[PDB]
């Protein structure tokens, strides 16, 4: 059967600043089956309050997803999103770098 | 500027563990304005979008009533196909549906839309005559037989060219302020020393609405495609979208390169240099 | 809105 791995992408939605509101985002797209696990992570440990979109596909028939917290960057917190699907061995894990 | 509208479906079946799982939203352009979830508590159809939520109970409760009955058909189709390939019933497999309409600056009918996918493979389709349909394999054809005998071509082309265009200029006209507005990229660049003879220069559109966006970088004014990293078009969470390109520079050469952003929203092309 | 009438495969 089809199966197809997701790209990953973690970024902010507004430019970070340190000590100002935002959201923190992971998209993860291009999958198949729909199956799929994201966690957003602060420091390591599991974000509880994320958000995700509602399930929906591209025009291949790819499946597409965006999660997301609110959260106030400082300068030394780290942030990283957590994403295991049927077609990666071992979850993969993608820092946040506010430049990306 | 052109226009749509797009229904998306996803049935997925999961064995011992209930009923499929179905999934059901609505988009105007690159705008959800609609959802439905089969394991959600309030089993109704449900705004996405502040333009749609004046709608009145009437349209909640139809839009309601129609999606339960996608949804209980669609649950029904997977059994249906799962029959045709002779497969078990232990595995979990999905069904895809997406139908809708497209209309041109003038908001007249330009095409329309309905195919399936089982486990992301093409189905069926219907080909841009309205009238005829696409069927790859053995099973497709059986679907494709019963559809042809029932005349669901000429019901569907009905609502493709009628019901679907009439319903997407009300939408446009109710949330205009929206929909027919247009949101040109911010943009900015930044640059990163990777090491002592090179550094790698970034091209950033933010906030941008719709979509649709042609981002590049030039040497000398010659395209560097192959040489340029860019990331696929992403949503930023509030209704807006981001993207990037970058590009290795050898240190020195700063100057050669141009990023150049093509956009609705702007007024002419961007031509942007880091100096 | 959603197209009232519904195929089955």
């Amino acid at each position: 059967m089809i199966q197809r791995t997701p790209k990953i992408q973690v970024y902010s939605r507004h430019p970070a600043e340190n000590g100002k509101s935002n959201f923190l985002n992971c998209y993860v797209s291009g999958f198949h089956p729909s199956d799929i696990e994201v966690d957003l992570l602060k420091n390591g440990e599991r974000i509880e309050k994320v958000e995700h979109s509602d399930l929906s596909f591209s025009k291949d028939w790819s499946f597409y997803l965006l999660y997301y917290t609110e959260f106030t960057p400082t300068e030394k917190d780290e942030y990283a999103c957590r994403v295991n699907h049927v077609t990666l061995s071992q979850p993969k894990i993608v820092k946040w770098d506010r430049d990306m | 500027g052109s226009h749509s509208m797009r229904y998306f479906f996803t049935s997925v079946s999961r064995p011992g563990r209930g009923e499929p799982r179905f999934i059901a939203v609505g988009y105007v352009d690159d705008t959800q304005f609609v959802r439905f979830d089969s394991d959600a508590a309030s089993q109704r159809m449900e705004p996405r979008a502040p333009w749609i939520e004046q709608e009145g109970p009437e349209y909640w409760d139809g839009e309601t009533r129609k999606v339960k009955a996608h949804s209980q058909t669609h649950r029904v189709d997977l059994g249906t196909l799962r029959g045709y390939y002779n497969q078990s019933e232990a595995g979990s497999h999905t069904v895809q549906r997406m139908y809708g309409c497209d209309v041109g600056s003038d908001w007249r009918f330009l095409r329309g839309y309905h195919q399936y996918a089982y486990d992301g493979k093409d189905y069926i389709a219907l080909k841009e005559d309205l009238r005829s349909w696409t069927a790859a394999d053995m099973a497709a054809q059986t679907t494709k037989h019963k559809w042809e005998a029932a005349h669901v071509a000429e019901q569907l082309r009905a609502y493709l060219e009628g019901t679907c265009v009439e319903w997407l200029r009300r939408y446009l006209e109710n949330g205009k302020e929206t929909l027919q507005r247009t949101d040109a990229p911010k943009t900015h660049m930044t640059h990163h020393a990777v090491s002592d003879h090179e550094a790698t220069l970034r091209c950033w559109a933010l906030s941008f609405y719709p979509a649709e966006i042609t981002l590049t970088w030039q040497r000398d004014g010659e395209d560097q495609t192959q040489d340029t990293e860019l990331v696929e078009t992403r949503p930023a969470g509030d209704g807006t979208f981001q993207k990037w390109a970058a590009v290795v520079v050898p240190s020195g050469q700063e100057q050669r390169y141009t990023c150049h952003v093509q956009h609705e929203g702007l007024p002419k092309p961007l031509t942007l240099r880091w100096e | 809105a959603l197209w009232g009438f519904v195929p089955v495969l």
